[PDB]
C-alpha cells in the first residue's frame, strides 16, 4: 500500500545531493557619499563605508559586519555583528553561534548573543510547506486519485487496494475546497471534499518546529541592561486539524510561558487562541504578575471569492509585560486591549479595496489609538492606479492626521508598438498626488526605466512640487548593474539644496583559483568557473558578465533548491564553444558553490570524413589529443569538433584511422569552418 | 529622520524567463530574485526600527499575497502572478497595513531585502508578467 | 524522453547564432540528439546549421542547441520564412522508438510593415462552395486554430504570409465563423470572429 | 515615512512536450515469432498494446500536436510493414513489424501525419498504439526486432 511505501514527496531533493560549498573568503562592500550644498552652510561631505566580511571554510559560515562614517571628520570602525552559523541535516537544522536575532512569532522579535538551534522550513521540500490538509483514505482495489481545487486538478496518481496518506498538496493560497476523487477499477468513483483556512500559526500534521535560543541580550537603547535569558519555541501540527504551539522565556527577572491552540474549521475559517503567562520584576523592586491572551480569527472567502475578514483581539491583563519592561534600566500604562480588523474585497477583477483597523485601548489612559487605512488599487490595461486614505487619532493628541494618496503609472508601451526597437519601450510615468487633509500637496511626475543593452542601467529623473512654501524638487538618479559592481549617482536639486549621491557596491571572493570581483552578495552565491570564455554574459541575470578570467559570481541563488546556471550561448565569443552551456547546483545556507563549465578556445570546425572513398559510419568517435577534443560523427561522414588548432591531425575509432588537416587563416577567421578530409 | 535612498524610489526587477513545466500547477513557485531598499541618513536616536509594507492588486480575493500582472498588447499571461517574499522567507499580504518584519537601523546606510517570486494559481499559460506594487516605509 | 524549450523559434535577421534548450527529465536515461533544419518542404538543407549537431546527453540535464546562420542575406526581407527544425532522440526481442520533434523556426527579417500584435486580426475569409479559403495580407505566418464554422471545426490551418491557404468546408457548417491564432509565445489569442472580406 | 513603487517584468514560455513511449529506453517487448503460426501472408501474431505519453506540458500543446511513424519498408507491397533490424545469426525471413492505430487499422510508414486525439487521462495526454507481427511468406527462429521513428510535429 501506498501508506506503507515510503514515498518521496514532488520535488524531493536527497540531502546527500546538497551541496556544501568550498572553502573560500567573502568580502561585500557598499560605499556611500552625499554631498550637500545648501547656500546657508557651503557645502558637506559624508561617507558611509560598510564591510560585510565572511569565511566559509568546512560547512562553517563565520560572518562579520563592520561600517566606517566620515564627515566634512574622523574615523570609527563600528563592529555590528559577527555570526558563526551552520546546518545539522540529520536534525533538519540551523544552528548560529554569536550575535543573531530571535525570529519568535509566540514572542516578541528579540536581538541577541549566543547559540540558537532553530528548525528551518527551507529544508524542507517545497510541497511540504505552509499549511495543507493531509488526506487519508481506503482504497478497494487498485484505484486512481484526483485530488482536484475548485479550478483544476492538483494531484493526481494511483494508489494500491490499501491504506494512503497524501501529504505532497501545496499551500495553494489561503482558502481552498480540495474534492478527493478515487475512481476504482471496477467499483464506481468514490468523491468527497474537505474545505480548509490557513492560518500562519498552523502546522502541516505530523510536522515540528522548534528553537531554543540562549545567551545575553541586546539591544540598540543604551539604558537597557544586557541580562542573560533563555527561550524555547514548540510548534506542532496534530491530527485532525489541530495545532499545538508552546513557549517558555526565561530570565533572571523575567519568566514567561506561552501555550495556545490552533484550529482549521473549514468552511467556517480558521482560529489560534494562546495565553501566555508571565511574572516580571520591574526596574523597581516590585515584581507583577499577568496574564496576555492572543485571540486571532481568519474568515474563509464570503459570497464567490469576493471578500476575506481577519479579526486579531489582544487582551493583556494589567500587570503583564514584555521582556523589555524587564530589561530596562535600574530606574526607568500597559495596553489594556488591540483590534485589528481587515477586510480585502475584490471588486470588478481589478480593483482591490483593503479596509484596515487598528484600535488599542490602554490602562488608566482612556485614550485610544485608532487607525484606519483604506486603499484601492487598479489595473486597467497597462495604466496602474492606487487611491490611498489614512487617519489616525492616537493617545498623544495625534488629532485628526489624516492623509490621501494617489498614484498613477502609465507604462509607454502603451503608446509604442509591440516591435519597437527604441529605448522608451522600457520606460513608464509614475505621477503622485499626496494631500495631508490641511492643504499640504506634494506633487511628483516622473520618468524611469532602463536603458542598457542588458537592461542594467536604470534611469528615473522625477520632479515635484511641494506647497503648502513652494518649492520644486527635481530629481535625478543612474543605477549602474555591471559586472563588477554597481554603481549609483544621483542629484536631488530644491529651492536651496543640491545633493549628490555617489556609491559603489561590490562583492569580492578570494576562491582557490584566485580573487573574483561582482556585484553585492546575497547569501548564497553560485561561482560560475569558465576558464578561456572571457566576457560571457551569463541567462536570467542582469549584468553579471565573466571578467577576463572567466570567473563570475552570482548575486543571488535559492537554498536547498535545483536552480539553473545558463551560459548566454549568444553573446560569447565566436573561438569559444562550450561543452556544457547549463548546469545545476544544490547550495546550502550561505554557501559558495562552484558551477565549472568547460570550454574549448579552439576553431570551430565540421568535418567530412571519408574512408576508401566511404563516409564514417553513425556513431563513430573522432578524437584528437592535439588539442584535447572529442566528437560523434552525424551522417555522411559529418563530425563536430570544437577547439582544434589550425593544421592537425584526428584519430577515428568506429570500432583505428587518422584524418590530418590544414586551415587558411581566413577560414580561423570564419565563424564555423567546414572541410572535407580524407582518413587513411 | 531619514528617507528613501535616490533610485530606490521608482525600482525594476527582472525576474527571467519561467515555463509552464516549472509553474504548471496551484502553488507552484519559481526561483527567487533578490532586491534591495536601501535608506540612507537613519540614525539609531531618531528611529530605531523601520519596515516596509507593498500594495499591490492581488489577482483573486483567495489568493490575496500575490500581484495581479498587467495586460499587454502582445498577450498576457494567465493564472500567474507575482509573490513578494521577506528575509525570514514568508509571504506579505499586500495590504498596505500589513507591514513586514522589524529591522535593527544601523546608523547610516540601510538595506532591507526581498526576493520577488512567481506564483501560479492553477495552469499558466504562456505570455509576458508585468506587476507593479507600491511601498511605504515605517520608522519606530 | 527529451523535451524542447519552446514549440516556435523565431530567428530575427542579421543575428548569427539562436538558441534553444534541449532538457532530459528522466533521471535514467542516456539519449542521443541528432539535430537539423529542414526548409519548407521537408527537405534536409545547411542554410541554418544546429550545433552541436550529434551528442550524447546521460542522465538529466540540459543542454543548449545553437542554430548559426549561413543564409549569406539570400532571403527575402520582405515577409517571414519559415523553417523546420528536427529534434530526433534516439535512445541508445523488442522494437525501439525514437523520438522525432519538429518545431517552427521563423526567420522574420529585421524591418516588418506590421507589428506582430496587429496581424492576427487582419486576416479575411473568402466563403464559397466546399471551400473557406483563408487569405492573410499581413506578412506573417498565421497559425490558425479551432476554426469554427458555425457549430464545427474544420481543422487547423497554417497560412503563408501573402497567401491564400484552403481549407475543405462541408456545407452543413453556418455562416458564422469564429477562430483563434497562436501568438508568438505558443499561447492562444482571444476567439475573433471572421469578416467575409 | 513614505516610498515609491518596485515592478517586476518577466517573460513565461511555452515549453515542447517530453515523449514517453512504451517502458523505458522507448522499448515496448513483443511476443516470440511462432514458426508453425506465421505460414502465410496473412498470418498474424499477439497484437501488444503501447502507449505513448506526452507529459511535462500542457493539454492544450499536447493536444494540437500532429503525429506521424516513420521507417524502413521490407518491401514496396508492405508498405505498412517495418523491415526488421537485425544483422546476426539471429535474422528472421520474411517477418516484420507492423504499427496499428486504436481501431486495428495500419498505419503508413511514409510519413504521412494524423491528429494526435489525445486522451487526457488523469496523469497526462496519452496516445496509444499497438504493435504486431506480420508474416510474408515464411518464417525463422530468430530475434526480429526492429526500429522505428516517432514524429510529432508541435503546431
Amino acid at each position: 500500500p501506498q501508506a506503507f511505501m515510503s514515498n518521496r514527496a514532488r520535488g524531493y531533493i536527497p540531502p546527500e545531493l546538497w551541496d556544501p560549498g568550498i572553502n573560500a573568503g567573502l568580502l561585500n562592500y557598499n560605499f556611500s557619499g552625499n554631498s550637500v550644498q545648501n547656500r546657508i552652510g557651503g557645502n558637506s561631505h559624508y561617507a558611509y563605508l560598510n564591510l560585510q566580511s565572511g569565511l566559509n571554510i568546512g560547512a562553517w559560515r563565520l560572518r562579520d559586519n563592520t561600517t566606517w562614517s566620515y564627515n566634512s571628520s574622523k574615523n570609527k570602525w563600528q563592529h555590528i555583528n559577527t555570526w558563526l552559523e551552520r546546518d545539522i541535516i540529520p536534525l533538519r537544522s540551523r544552528l548560529t553561534l554569536g550575535d543573531g536575532y530571535t525570529q519568535g512569532d509566540i514572542f516578541d522579535g528579540i536581538n541577541f548573543r549566543g547559540a540558537q538551534l532553530a528548525s528551518d522550513d527551507n529544508m524542507l521540500p517545497d510541497s511540504q510547506r505552509g499549511f495543507a490538509p493531509v488526506i487519508h483514505g481506503i482504497a478497494r482495489g487498485t484505484a486512481q486519485v484526483t485530488i482536484k481545487q475548485n479550478g483544476y486538478d492538483i494531484y493526481n496518481s494511483t494508489v494500491p487496494p490499501g491504506p494512503f496518506t497524501i501529504n505532497d498538496i501545496y499551500a495553494a493560497g489561503n482558502s481552498g475546497d480540495l474534492q478527493v476523487t478515487i475512481k476504482e477499477a471496477d467499483g464506481s468513483t468514490q468523491i468527497f471534499t474537505v474545505p480548509y483556512s490557513s492560518v500562519p500559526l498552523l502546522q502541516r500534521e505530523g510536522h515540528t518546529r522548534y528553537s531554543i535560543t540562549a545567551g545575553e541580550y541586546r539591544s540598540g537603547n543604551a539604558q537597557q541592561e544586557k541580562p542573560r535569558f533563555f527561550q524555547s519555541t514548540l510548534l506542532h501540527g496534530l491530527p485532525a486539524g489541530w495545532t499545538i504551539y508552546g513557549g517558555t522565556q526565561l530570565a533572571d527577572r523575567y519568566r514567561a510561558f506561552n501555550f495556545g491552540i490552533g484550529k482549521n474549521m473549514g468552511a467556517l475559517g480558521a482560529l489560534s487562541v494562546d495565553m501566555t503567562q508571565a511574572n516580571s520584576t520591574l526596574p523597581d523592586d516590585s515584581q507583577h504578575d499577568g496574564q496576555s491572551v492572543r485571540f486571532l480569527y481568519n474568515k474563509s472567502l464570503n459570497e464567490s471569492g469576493t471578500n476575506i475578514q481577519l479579526v486579531g483581539y489582544r487582551y493583556s491583563t494589567s500587570g503583564y509585560f514584555n521582556f523589555a519592561d524587564t530589561t530596562y534600566s535600574r530606574m526607568n500604562y500597559n495596553k489594556r486591549g488591540k483590534l485589528q480588523l481587515t477586510v480585502t474585497q475584490q471588486l470588478g477583477r481589478t480593483s482591490t479595496l483593503y479596509l484596515s483597523g487598528s484600535h488599542q485601548t490602554y490602562w488608566g489612559t482612556s485614550n485610544v489609538d485608532e487607525q484606519f487605512q483604506a486603499g484601492l488599487n487598479t489595473a486597467f490595461e497597462d495604466i496602474n492606479w492606487t487611491l490611498s486614505y489614512s487617519l489616525t487619532k492616537n493617545a498623544w493628541q495625534k488629532g485628526r492626521d489624516q492623509m490621501l494618496a494617489l498614484n498613477v503609472n502609465i507604462p509607454f508601451s502603451h503608446w509604442l508598438r509591440s516591435d519597437s526597437k527604441s529605448q522608451w519601450r522600457h520606460a513608464s510615468a509614475s505621477y503622485s498626488m499626496s494631500h495631508d487633509l490641511n492643504g499640504r500637496m506634494t506633487n511628483l511626475a516622473g520618468v524611469y526605466g532602463t536603458l542598457l543593452e542588458d537592461n542594467n542601467l536604470s534611469y528615473s529623473v522625477q520632479t515635484g512640487y511641494a506647497g503648502g512654501n513652494s518649492g520644486s524638487t527635481g530629481y535625478a538618479t543612474l543605477n549602474y548593474r555591471g559586472g563588477y559592481g554597481n554603481a549609483n549617482i544621483g542629484y536631488s536639486h530644491s529651492d536651496d539644496i543640491k545633493q549628490l549621491y555617489y556609491g559603489v557596491s561590490g562583492g569580492v571572493l578570494a576562491h582557490a583559483n584566485g580573487v573574483t570581483l561582482g556585484q553585492p552578495l546575497n547569501d548564497t552565491v553560485v561561482l560560475v568557473k569558465a576558464p578561456g570564455a572571457k566576457d560571457a554574459k551569463v541567462e536570467n541575470q542582469t549584468g553579471v558578465r565573466t571578467d577576463w578570467r572567466g570567473y563570475a559570481v552570482l548575486p543571488y541563488a535559492t537554498e536547498y533548491r535545483e536552480n539553473r546556471v545558463a551560459l548566454d550561448t549568444n553573446t560569447l565569443a565566436d573561438n569559444v564553444d562550450l561543452d556544457n552551456a547549463v548546469a545545476n547546483v544544490v547550495p546550502t545556507r550561505g554557501a559558495i558553490v562552484r558551477a565549472e563549465f568547460k570550454a574549448r578556445v579552439g576553431i570551430k570546425l565540421l568535418m567530412t570524413l571519408t574512408h576508401n572513398n566511404k563516409p564514417l559510419p553513425f556513431g563513430a568517435m573522432v578524437t584528437s589529443e592535439s588539442s584535447q577534443s572529442s566528437g560523434i560523427v552525424a551522417d555522411n561522414g559529418q563530425v563536430y569538433l570544437s577547439g582544434m588548432p589550425l593544421a592537425g591531425k584526428v584519430q577515428v575509432k568506429w570500432g583505428h584511422c587518422v584524418a590530418n588537416y590544414q586551415l587558411p587563416p581566413e577560414s580561423q577567421q570564419q565563424l564555423l569552418t567546414q572541410l572535407s578530409a580524407e582518413c587513411r | 529622520a531619514c528617507a528613501v535612498d535616490a533610485g530606490s524610489v521608482d525600482q525594476t526587477v527582472q525576474l527571467g524567463q519561467v515555463r509552464t513545466a516549472s509553474l504548471a500547477q496551484e502553488g507552484a513557485t519559481s526561483s527567487a530574485v533578490g532586491f534591495n531598499i536601501q535608506l540612507n541618513d537613519c540614525d539609531t536616536n531618531v528611529a530605531s526600527k523601520a519596515a516596509v509594507a507593498f500594495l499591490g492588486t492581488a489577482i483573486d480575493a483567495g489568493h490575496t499575497n500575490v500581484l495581479a500582472l498587467q495586460s499587454s498588447a502582445a498577450g498576457s499571461a494567465t493564472n500567474v502572478g507575482v509573490q513578494i517574499l521577506d528575509r525570514t522567507g514568508a509571504a506579505l499580504t499586500l495590504d498596505g497595513a500589513t507591514f513586514s518584519s522589524e529591522t535593527t537601523l544601523n546608523n547610516g546606510t540601510n538595506t532591507i531585502p526581498f526576493q520577488a517570486r512567481y506564483f501560479a494559481t492553477g495552469a499558466a499559460t504562456p505570455g509576458a508578467a508585468n506587476a507593479d506594487a507600491t511601498f511605504k516605509v515605517q520608522y519606530q | 524522453g527529451v523535451a524542447l524549450g519552446a514549440t516556435r523559434v523565431i530567428y530575427p535577421a542579421g543575428q548569427k547564432q539562436e538558441q534553444l534548450a534541449v532538457t532530459n527529465n528522466d533521471e535514467n536515461s542516456t539519449y542521443l540528439i541528432q539535430s537539423w533544419v529542414e526548409n519548407a518542404d521537408g527537405v534536409k538543407d545547411g542554410r541554418f546549421i544546429v550545433t552541436p549537431p550529434l551528442f550524447a546527453m546521460k542522465g538529466k540535464k540540459e543542454n543548449t542547441l545553437r542554430i548559426l546562420d549561413a543564409t549569406n542575406n539570400q532571403l527575402p526581407q520582405d515577409r517571414e520564412s519559415l523553417f523546420w527544425m528536427n529534434v530526433k532522440a534516439i535512445p541508445s526481442n523488442t522494437l525501439q522508438l525514437a523520438i522525432i520533434s519538429r518545431i517552427k523556426l521563423y526567420y522574420r527579417p529585421a524591418k516588418l510593415a506590421l507589428p506582430p500584435d496587429q496581424a492576427a486580426e487582419k486576416l479575411r475569409f473568402r466563403r464559397s462552395a466546399n471551400s473557406l479559403t483563408l487569405i492573410n495580407p499581413t506578412p506573417y505566418y498565421l497559425t490558425v486554430t479551432e476554426l469554427n464554422a458555425g457549430t464545427r471545426v474544420l481543422e487547423n490551418a497554417l497560412v503563408p504570409p501573402m497567401g491564400e491557404s484552403t481549407v475543405k468546408l462541408p456545407s452543413d457548417a453556418g455562416s458564422n465563423i469564429t477562430y483563434r491564432t497562436i501568438n508568438d509565445y505558443g499561447a492562444l489569442t482571444p476567439k475573433m470572429t471572421g469578416v467575409m472580406e
